This record gives C-alpha cells, structure tokens and sequence, in this order.
C-alpha cells in the first residue's frame, strides 16, 4: 500500500518534501551504500514525525507503513532503508503498548508521543555512528599474531576491525581488489593498513585459490543479509567463499546489524543489480561492444551454509541464531511493505 | 652472477613469506649479454619477456624453429666431434633464455628430448650428416607432437559439443580458440562465454578472434562467475600442463572456473597436449610457479599500456606492503571431468601412464 | 555564490525525424519507452545546475504542458525550469543573440543543441573550466567529447570530426569537419611556434555538450553572422577572426555521452541504453515511477503485462506495461511502448513500438518505426527502414516496402488513414 | 523392468533369505546393509557405469551412508563412449517430455494406482554412476578400482 493511495504527489511533495527529494536521490543513486541510505532514511522520517498531524496510532501506523512501501519501491536492493522502517514500526507498537499499560493503572489523549519517537529515532542514529567501534573490539578474540587473513573489497567495517588488532598484535593480511567496482577503495585500504604495521599483500581478484592453501581465516564485510542468512555482498565475493569451503578455511562476516533484513531471496535475478559495462570494457572497442554481450554485476550472493561466524555490533553469533535477532529487532508484519 | 654464492643467496630466500622461494630475477634487456649467444635466440629472449598472450604451444614451436638455426649455423671445434660439444653450446643458450622468462613445461620437455637425441646420435656420421637428421626429428616433433595432436584434439573436442550449448572459456587458449572456430565452421549451433581477469586482460583477444568469426559471445570479468555460470552448460580449458596426479596447471584463474563449475554441475574439459605432461606433482599452487611484476596491476582502470597511474606506485618503498600476481595455479583433478589428449578423451588421472608409454616402448 | 545556469536547444533538430514530429515534437518522443528530454534533464541534474531555460518552436503548449506536468515542475526539482518560444527552424546563435538581449546569464553555463543521453558528471570539467578561466579571462568555451573508435557505431558523419589539442593544456587549436569531399587536413603552422605537443585526434565523438562563459551571448550579438556553433563560431576563433580568445576540450575517457539527432543514432543509442552503458539511467531504475525490471540477456519487462506461453522473447527486448502479446509470436531486439497489443504468430525484429500500438495476427515487422496509437491489421508485412506516423492504419493482407515514410496528412509525405497504401491517397 | 521380482526368486530358490524393497525406500535400508552390489550393462571410458535405471539412485546412498559399492562387469561390456555427467547418453526414444494442457479439457497403501504403460516409456531405462561412486569393478580381468586403469585396460581391449 504505497502513499500515492493515501496522499497525492503534490501533498507528499508539500507536507513531506524531503521524502520525494530523497526518493529522487534514491532511484538516481545520488545517495548510495547501505549506511548512507540508513542515516538519511531516519533523518527523513524524523522530520516526517516532526511535521505531521494525526490522532490515533493505528492511522499513524498506516502512514509509515505506506511511505516505506513507496520508499522501498525506489531502490529496494538497498535494504538498509526498509530495515530502518520496520524497526520504527515495532519501536512504535511496543512503545505504544508500554504506554497503553501505564494508563491502564486504574482508569478502567492518546497521541503527542512525538518527541519520544524522535528521541527514540535519535537513539537509532547515535547507535549507528558506533557500529565500527562496537565491532572493532571483538577482533582481539580471533586475530592472533602471525595469522594470515584474506579479505576482498574495501569494507570499512572490516578495515577498523583489523586496524584495531594491528595496534598491539602483528600479523599478515591478503587483500584481493574487488574488481571492478571495489578497485579504488580496496587499494586505499591496503595502503592504509600498510601504515598500521600489518603485512599487506594486494593480489589480483583471481589468485584467490592459489593462496587459500596457506590462509588461516577469511574475513568479509557484506552489503546486506537476507532472511535466510544469505549474504548480499559486493562484486566477486562468492569466489573467496567457495575457495574457502574447498579448503576447510573458516568464513567470518563483520557487519553491522542494520544491513540485516528479513526479505526472502525468492529470486536472486531480481536482486543482483547490473552497473555499466564501462567499468570492465572501454567504450573504444566499438567492434566488440557491438558484437558481444557485456555485463557488470554490482553485488554478489553467497548462501548462509557457507558462513561460519557473524560479527555484529551486538556480538558474535552463528547464522542459525540470526532469526532471533530479527524478532527482537523487527516485527513479522513489517516483512512485506 | 657474481658466482653461485648468489645461489646461496637463493638459499637465504627461504623466509617467512610464502613466495620467498619464488624466483623474481629476470633480464629483460640485452645489457652485457655474453658472446656465445645466437642472434635469432636473442630475438626470442626479447619476445619472451615482452610479449603477452604468448601461447604455450607457439613458444615451443618458435623455440624449435629457432633451435634449428642455431645448429645449422653451428660448427663444431674440429678435432672434437659434434656430439661431444653441441650440448654445452645449447646449454649456454637456455641459461640465457631462462633469464628472460622461466621455461614453460611445453618447452622443458622438448629440451629434455633434444638433449637425449644428441647423446644417442650415431658417431659414425659427420656434421652435415648429423645436423640435417635431427632437423627432421625436430620437424617430426612439431608435426606429430603438437600440430597433429592439435588437429586431433579439436576434432574430438567439437565432437562432444551439442547444438544449443553455451561454452565458457577464459583467457585466450589458442587451442581452445582453435576448437571454437572449428565448431562454427561445421554449423554447430551454440554460443560462447568469455571470462577475463586482471591484469593483462588476456581474454579480450579471445573475444576479438571469436567475434571476427561471428559468434554470440559474452564478456564478463571473473568476479562475476557466480552470476554467469547459470547460463553456462559446458566449460573448456586449455592448460599449460597436466600433473601426473591428474591436476590441471594453467593460468591463475583456472581453478575458480572449475570450482564454480562443479558447484554448478557443469563439466570441465581440459584440452591439453601429451607433450605438456609432467612426471612431477603439486599439492599447493605455490611450490612450483612463476610470477609477473606487481607493477602491472598498479594501473587501475580498463587499460594496461595507458599511463593511468594508481595509489600504489610507491609500494616498492612502502614497508609491510607488497603487490604480487602469480601466473599459474593448479586445479585438483576431482574438478576436471575429462582431459582431451591426442590419445583421445581420458580421465585426468590417467596422465602418468601416458608418459610411461613414451618412456617405455621407446628407447 | 549559487550562480549557475543551463540552456537547452530543443526544436533545433526537428527536421530529421519530421514524419512523426507533426504528431509530437522531437523533445517529447520516447527513447526506451521514455521521452528524450528526461534523459537530457536527469543529465543536467547530475551537473547540479540550478536554473534551466528551454527554447521551443513547435508544440510549445504541448511542450510546456508536459513540463508544467513534469517532475521538474515540483519543489523537489533541483532546478527551476522556464521555457521561451521563438520562430520555427531555430538557427543557433540567433538563440544566444535573442538570449543576450534578454540578459539571463549570471556566470559560466552549458548548452546542448538538442536532447542528449549521458551520465557524465560535469563537476570536474566545470572545475577544469573555472580554473583556467580565473587566470585567463579569454577562455570562453570548453567542449565535452568522448574517446571512442573512429568507426564506432555511435559516431556519425555529424560528430565525425578531427580535433587538434595541446596535450599539455588541452586546448583545441584546430578543428575541421569530415565532409567526404575533403581528403586533406591543413593547419597554419603559426601554432607550432606557440605549442609543443599537439595531438591530432580522430577517435572522438563531438557530443556538442559545450560549456560557455558569459561573454558568449554578447559575443554572439557581436559577430551576428555566426549561426552554427561548430561551423561558424569555432572556426572564427581558430582563424583569429574573433581574436584573442581560447577554447578547450575535456576528452572524457569513461562513462557515456551522446545525443539524438539521426535515425542511425536513435536505433544505435537505444541499443546502447538497454546495454546498460548509461547506468543509472536505465529502465530498471524507473525514474518516473514505472514498474520495469531487468531480466537476463537485456530484456526489460514492466508490470501487469500478459505474455502467451507459445510467445517467446529473445534478447535485447523491452516491453511497456499493459501490453498484450499474441500466441506463437516472436519478438527480438525490439522496443515496445506501453498499453500495446500483439497479434498471434507474428515476427518482429529490431523494430521500435510506442504507446497504444496494436498488431494483427500473423505479421512480419523489422527495423522500422511505429508511432504511438498505430493500428495494423492481420496478415500484413513491413520491411526495414520504414516509418509510420500516429493514427496510420493498414488493412489486412498487405505489405510495405523499404524506407517508405507515412503520415496522417499530405503535408509532404505519402499515405492516409484506414486501408493499405495504394488506397486512400489524398 | 520389475526384474527384482525374478531376482528374489532365483535367490529364494537357491536357499537364500530375501526381502523385496520398493525403489523409493532404498535409503531407509542402508542402515542395515553392510555392502551393496549390482551387476552391469555397460562400462565407459571414464570408468562410468551404464546399468539399469536406478543404480546411481543407490550409488549415492552407499556413498553417503559410507557403505562400499561394488559392480560386476564382464570384459565384453566395456564401451568406447564417454559421457559428461549422469545424463549425457544417446537414447533412442525421447524421454521426459511434458504435456501441453490447453484451457479446454475435462488403506495407506493404494495398490494398482500407478502410471500407465504409455506414461512409463516416457521415463528412461538406463543409469550412469560416475566412477567416484564405485569402489571396485569385478571383471574376468580381475577387480579394477582405479577407474583410470579401466581405460588402460579398455585401450588394451581395442586396438
């Protein structure tokens, strides 16, 4: 139930201007990445609650349950958005219920909980600018001296994860430039932690199998996690996964929890987007670009039965325990928007 | 070479780094070359270090065609017959060539073969008698061992191609291209997938060839293998060598192809030639291998020659930071379904017996 | 501060696609089931332009109607768009000359001479422009072009041009067209005494997306003879006719950029758009709340679209919404509008269909243009290079030869409304 | 084939306890069995095993249930073909076609409620177990386990 069936575009553009503004920046990739999508999402919803007129909570539920369905229609693949929404919905119904009970002291109006919801929203914001700090701590309970680590594609969360341990313990790391998309960032990361005193070895995205023979652990930072524990990761990460499984090398994932979403991977072909082929073939080979089929996937998928351990802003947990976070973080009704 | 205390220096190159033993020393210029070096050998030595796409077969050919010129231009120091002294001359040619690029398996086996025929040569002949002989033996080698074997493999290879297939190759194998073009010329209805990878995108030239024959081709880098394999139904690989255990030894990205193929239930077909079999074996892709300079991936972007720099141009002088790129990796045999030698379609594990068929019933 | 503007020249290329411009002006016809000016608009949005001015000469009401309707009329629009009208067949320069008399240019700005498709962030070249400007006020225009192959399918005789640039400072010191009646290239050697490393380039595509300084409009009132931006203007500067002024080029080496001027471009561009080349500007992004979605082999479907089982779709195809398709029919390399319908056991290849088009049972189409709301009976046929206009209908058991454009009025072409050709004439 | 109903008799007649089992319940039986054993209808270049339709059905079971697998094959059953999977075999009648349903049409053991003879022949007849699933061929030439030496022997059989 999108918002267009509840409010008109002009009204949406008038009362909730930043929404349509964000919707524009969403489908146009003006905003991008999971983190930047999340923070901007809540900031929008903050103003929404800060500038809305309503009475019942049930009608307030129907509103946010509508913009999200529209907001998620923009660029659904960046699930980071919808995850923030369903969090708010439960954050309302349980805040309502917890306040529906104090009023039932002995009475046997019902709104303007505004600033609390805002104060509840800000609690989500301040929680995000922190996941790295909350995650980079559990490193010292896994990475040890002289260990050998493999990791692909400039995941910021993974960067501060290792750099923390590298402050005190000294060890080695192999970095595979997540070609083609994560090329630039990956080299920077390698250059960065190189200064952090950790043996860094940049490789082609293809020499994965060659070195997996003598690799202790492998570490990955995803783009999103789906209801079955599957991972929607950036380009070219199933190789290292399958390379690890073939070598009995364990697979660990260091990701914030906001990237977790209960959407179920019915059809992956509707998930893995495709970017421009410019990233892999120049415009110049005019003969080729006219004679062949060029494709450049942005994301990669790995199934959960290949992950051995997750690293979250809450703690380390096996994939089979992931669901019990969702029910403790989301509500079942808000699976489909 | 100060001496072979520089080889003691190699004995010191066994340190913590897994690649400590891998030889990095090269000579990509003719500075201070020795006197006893044939010109047509120099050109080859230059062609080795600077050419890309240098197919493992053509090198063996271009080596032999060059070797004939050496012997044809060779004259023994009279009073000492040919067979007693020819090897050291040639032995002084290899030692130069290896300093431009380590010997492929396709070349080393030929070397060990010719050195044999030198020893077994009948002394009761003369120079012009002797040298003319092995030239035919060399030519016979090229006829039987590679070209015909090549011509047999392709025919047997395209035989198992079925109309409606979807073929996947990776990084320009002259043999693999040679069979693909044959498939179109017999009216086989299919299409090809071309996987490429960094650095020197050897797969583009495979796309160039196949396109210039008009084939529905598809070009995606290897970091998209998870995606494209669903469309694929068969996989063809041309190998640098096949190991006596049955493992396939080819370019760095060969393994993931076979791996992802298995976990997607597609077959892996190793079109390799008998003379590229080796008695040796490898458990890790690191013990026996050869490298390429890490600078070649500093260039981020879609080009290689073009002066598009990067963020790693100082990696040589940034400690705890090193770039590398192995050129080859093994591939466990349980992922290879079939090997296509001129002895027919064989299971990869049957390799070492075939080598014995050469050692036995011959000399 | 906040001083930035842009101007687009619609109705400047309307004559090439004339057989349909009577129905709808060229700035409103669809490319990938989406009108062109949006492809141009979102491009300008990438440059972060804050003020857009559009020139019009045909269906100005219909133009402004969509604009007033458009997303770009809403407050979320990152730029305020106003339209200006003028006489038909608007010769360039006469635009700027009318512009300078209106005094609208605050500071540096851009212009495209039609509708362009591109995903090139101008922010860098814009900085490139403003940089060398503040040191040498005589720098007035910097052009944007795309490194390509000299025979690239997106490169046509129009953009087919030869540039000469200073590899050090990237300054165009000589430019000539590629009229097949010219075999040689000539340069006044006086430039070599003022330069060191000049790069003769023929691998380029003149996107005609030029960035101009505020001198230009006044500099066009003066030198009124200049009417074409490339022919008259550039040559005037390089020949020192207009004196002491310099230009530059920003040879783009990644992303995508082109404009729509010729049939051999539209078909080419469309086959590049579906080929992802101008990501994010793709159907499966759905910038106007469409319901598209990517499928393998570059086939693009919307929602609420019915397909028969026997009907099959081959690669490089696109289907608008609410469009039916008959049985046993085959579509390939084709673009289809919304709310259409296809007959049974038909064959379509490399064609172009727009909105509300129908098709009779068992028909052959190929490499032709079908305008919006066009009806075709059963048992018909049509070959390559053909063009129809809106409302045109063809009776059953029929055929249309090559390259034969149609219309709904005998303004100059042929054909009428209901029954086949050779019928209804006049 | 239904050849099981005859096999048990030939064993029952020879003083051997039997227990016929449905084709759908072989996995449930692996817990009891100590060793599986089947005949052969054709041995391939790669050591593959062309036998009756359901061999590979239980070949994976023994492979998964960790019980060994043995097949008996006479020399004159080696063939020169070479498939690519558990499927790449030439077969006369086309198999496993579907139907086209036009919109216009019409005890816990329910015996005699099966497919018809016309429905059956659409199904295949032969099977193929890749050599990694067999642990030992039984031939007049002896017992062969490499399933690479089978080729050396196969090459020996032909010219």
């Amino acid at each position: 139930g999108p918002i267009s069936e509840f409010m008109s575009t002009i009204n949406v553009e008038h009362t909730y201007p930043a929404v349509s503004s964000l919707i524009a920046d969403l489908k146009s990739r003006k905003v991008q990445g999971p983190f930047a999508v999340a923070v901007e999402t809540a900031l929008v919803m903050r103003q929404v609650i800060s500038q809305t007129r309503w009475s019942t909570v049930d009608q307030l539920i129907d509103t946010v349950r509508a913009v999200g369905s529209t907001l998620v229609k923009a660029q659904p693949t960046e699930f980071s958005c919808g995850n923030i929404i369903r969090r708010i919905l439960r954050l309302i119904r349980e805040e309502y219920q917890e306040l529906l009970k104090t009023a039932d002291e002995n009475e046997k109006g019902g709104m303007d909980m505004r600033a609390v919801i805002i104060s509840g929203i800000q609690d989500v914001i301040d929680e995000l600018d922190k996941i790295n700090t909350d995650i980079e701590v559990q490193s010292m309970d896994h990475l040890h001296s002289n260990e050998i680590i493999l990791t692909q594609g400039c995941s910021k969360t993974v960067e501060a994860f290792l750099r923390f341990a590298a402050k005190k313990r000294k060890f080695s790391v192999i970095v595979a430039e997540g070609f083609p998309n994560n090329q630039k960032g990956s080299h920077a990361m390698a250059k960065r932690l190189a200064q952090a005193g950790i043996d860094t070895t940049v490789i082609s995205d293809a020499t994965i199998f060659a070195i997996m023979s003598r690799v202790n652990k492998v570490i990955l930072g995803t783009h999103a996690i789906l209801g079955n524990g599957g991972l929607v990761t950036y380009s070219g990460a199933q190789l290292v996964a399958q390379a690890a499984r073939h070598h009995a090398t364990p697979v660990v994932v260091c990701s914030g929890i906001y990237k977790l979403s209960p959407v179920y991977p019915y059809d992956l072909e509707s998930i893995i987007q495709l970017s421009s082929p410019d990233k892999i073939m120049s415009f110049n080979e005019g003969d080729l670009i006219s004679r062949a089929e060029i494709l450049n996937p942005y994301y990669d998928y790995i199934p959960p039965d290949l992950v051995d351990l997750f690293i979250t802003n809450l703690g380390g947990y096996p994939p089979s325990y992931l669901y019990r976070i969702m029910n403790d973080t989301y509500d079942a009704s808000d699976t489909i928007l | 070479t100060d001496a072979n205390l520089q080889e003691k220096k190699i004995f010191e190159e066994k340190q913590v780094s897994i690649f400590s033993h891998l030889d990095w020393r090269r000579r990509r210029t003719t500075e201070n070359i020795p006197k006893d070096i044939h010109p047509a050998v120099i050109r080859l030595g230059l062609k080795l270090a600077n050419y890309k796409i240098f197919g493992s077969n053509q090198r063996c050919i271009d080596l032999l065609k060059t070797f004939k010129i050496v012997i044809q231009d060779y004259q023994t120091p009279y009073g000492t017959t040919l067979s007693r002294h020819l090897t050291t001359h040639i032995n002084s040619q290899i030692a130069y060539l290896v300093s431009t690029r380590p010997l492929s398996i396709s070349m080393g086996n030929a070397i060990r073969f010719l050195k044999l025929e030198i020893s077994v040569l009948d002394i009761d002949l003369t120079d012009d008698e002797g040298k003319e002989l092995l030239l035919e033996k060399i030519d016979s080698y090229i006829r039987d061992r590679i070209i015909i074997a090549g011509q047999v493999i392709v025919q047997a290879a395209t035989e198992k191609i079925q109309d409606g297939d979807v073929i996947l190759t990776y990084l320009h194998s002259s043999t693999v291209n040679d069979v693909l073009i044959h498939a179109k010329n017999v009216g086989k209805k299919f299409r090809v997938v071309v996987v490429d990878s960094r650095p020197e995108f050897e797969g583009r030239v495979c796309l160039k060839l196949l396109t210039e024959h008009g084939i529905e081709c598809t070009y995606v880098m290897i970091s998209a293998l998870s995606y494209i394999m669903q469309e694929v139904t068969k996989i063809f690989l041309g190998g640098h060598a096949m190991l006596s255990n049955g493992a396939l030894y080819s370019r760095a990205g060969t393994s993931l192809i076979s791996l992802l193929g298995h976990e997607s239930n597609v077959p892996v077909i190793a079109c390799c030639e008998s003379y590229k079999f080796t008695e040796r074996i490898q458990l890790d892709s690191l013990v026996y291998n050869e490298l390429a300079p890490g600078d070649q991936l500093v260039n981020m972007g879609v080009d290689d020659f073009e002066e598009k720099p990067g963020v790693l141009a100082n990696w040589k002088s940034v400690k705890n930071l090193k770039l590398l790129s192995l050129k080859y990796d093994v591939t466990p045999p349980r992922l290879i379904t079939v090997c296509v030698c001129e002895m027919g379609l064989l299971p990869s594990t049957s390799v070492p017996a075939i080598i014995n068929e050469f050692k036995q019933v011959y000399a | 501060k906040h001083a930035l503007q842009a101007i687009v020249l619609s109705d400047s290329y309307n004559y090439r696609f004339r057989p349909l411009t009577l129905d709808k002006p060229r700035c409103l016809l669809p490319l990938a089931n989406t009108p062109l000016i949006e492809y141009t608009f979102e491009f300008l949005a990438l440059a972060g332009v804050q003020e857009v001015y559009v020139f019009c000469c045909a269906h100005a009401g219909q133009i402004r109607e969509y604009i007033e309707k458009s997303k770009w009329n809403l407050p979320s629009s990152p730029f305020s768009v106003n339209t200006i009208v003028s006489r038909e067949s608007l010769s360039v320069g006469d635009a700027l000359r009318e512009l300078d008399s209106k005094q609208l240019i605050t500071s540096d700005f851009i212009l495209v001479s039609g509708d362009v498709v591109s995903n090139v962030p101008l922010n860098e070249v814009l900085k490139e422009h403003r940089k060398r400007r503040e040191d040498d006020k005589n720098a007035i225009m910097t052009m944007v072009v795309r490194e390509a192959s000299p025979f690239h399918r997106t490169r046509a005789r129009t953009e087919s041009s030869v540039f000469v640039i200073d590899k050090k400072t990237s300054q165009c010191v000589h430019y000539q067209a590629n009229e097949r009646g010219k075999h040689y290239v000539s340069m006044d050697p006086e430039i070599f005494n003022e330069h060191e490393e000049l790069e003769v380039r023929n691998d380029l595509i003149d996107c005609q997306i030029d960035i101009c300084s505020n001198d230009v409009p006044a500099l066009f009132t003066e030198n009124f003879d200049y009417q074409d931006i490339r022919k008259d203007f550039v040559y005037g500067v390089l020949t020192s006719d207009l004196l002491g002024k310099k230009i530059h080029c920003h040879v783009a080496k990644e992303n995508y950029a082109a404009r729509v001027r010729s049939l051999q471009t539209y078909d080419a561009i469309s086959k590049d758009v579906l080929s992802r080349w101008v990501y994010p500007f793709v159907p499966d992004s759905n910038l106007l709340n469409q319901t598209f979605s990517y499928q393998r082999h570059q086939i693009y479907k919307e929602e609420d679209v019915v397909l028969a089982r026997s009907c099959i779709i081959k690669a490089r195809t696109l289907i608008g919404a609410y469009t039916k398709v008959g049985d046993a029919s085959v579509v390939a390399n084709t673009i289809i509008g919304r709310n259409c319908t296809i007959g049974s056991n038909c064959s379509i290849d490399s064609a172009f269909l727009w909105e509300d088009v129908v098709i009779g049972d068992n028909c052959r189409i190929g490499k032709a243009i079908l305008a919006n709301s066009v009806k075709i009976g059963n048992n018909c046929s049509i070959e390559d290079g053909a063009i129809v206009a809106a409302g045109v209908v063809i009776g059953d058991n029929t055929i249309i030869e090559k390259n034969k454009r149609l219309t709904t009025f005998e303004s100059h072409s042929q054909g009428t409304l209901n029954d086949p050709s050779l019928v209804g004439i006049g | 084939s239904g050849s099981g109903c005859l096999m048990t008799r030939t064993l029952k007649n020879a003083c051997i306890p039997t227990c016929m089992v449905l084709d759908s319940a072989v996995s449930f039986t692996m817990n009891r069995v100590d060793l599986v054993l089947v005949g052969a209808e054709g041995v391939v270049e790669n050591g593959g095993l062309i036998n009756q339709i359901g061999t590979f059905q239980l070949a994976v079971f023994a492979k998964h249930a960790h019980k060994p697998f043995y097949a008996v094959a006479e020399s004159h059953k080696f063939v020169r073909m070479f498939p690519l999977s558990q499927y790449d075999i030439p077969f006369s009648r086309p198999i496993l076609e579907f139907d086209d349903p036009s919109p216009e049409t019409v005890d816990a053991i329910h015996n005699e409620l099966i497919m018809n003879e016309e429905q059956i022949r659409n199904n295949p007849t032969l099977d193929v177990t890749p050599p990694e699933f067999v642990s030992g061929l039984i031939t007049d030439l002896g017992i062969i386990d490499s399933k690479s030496g089978v080729s050396e022997e196969l090459i020996k059989l032909y010219l």
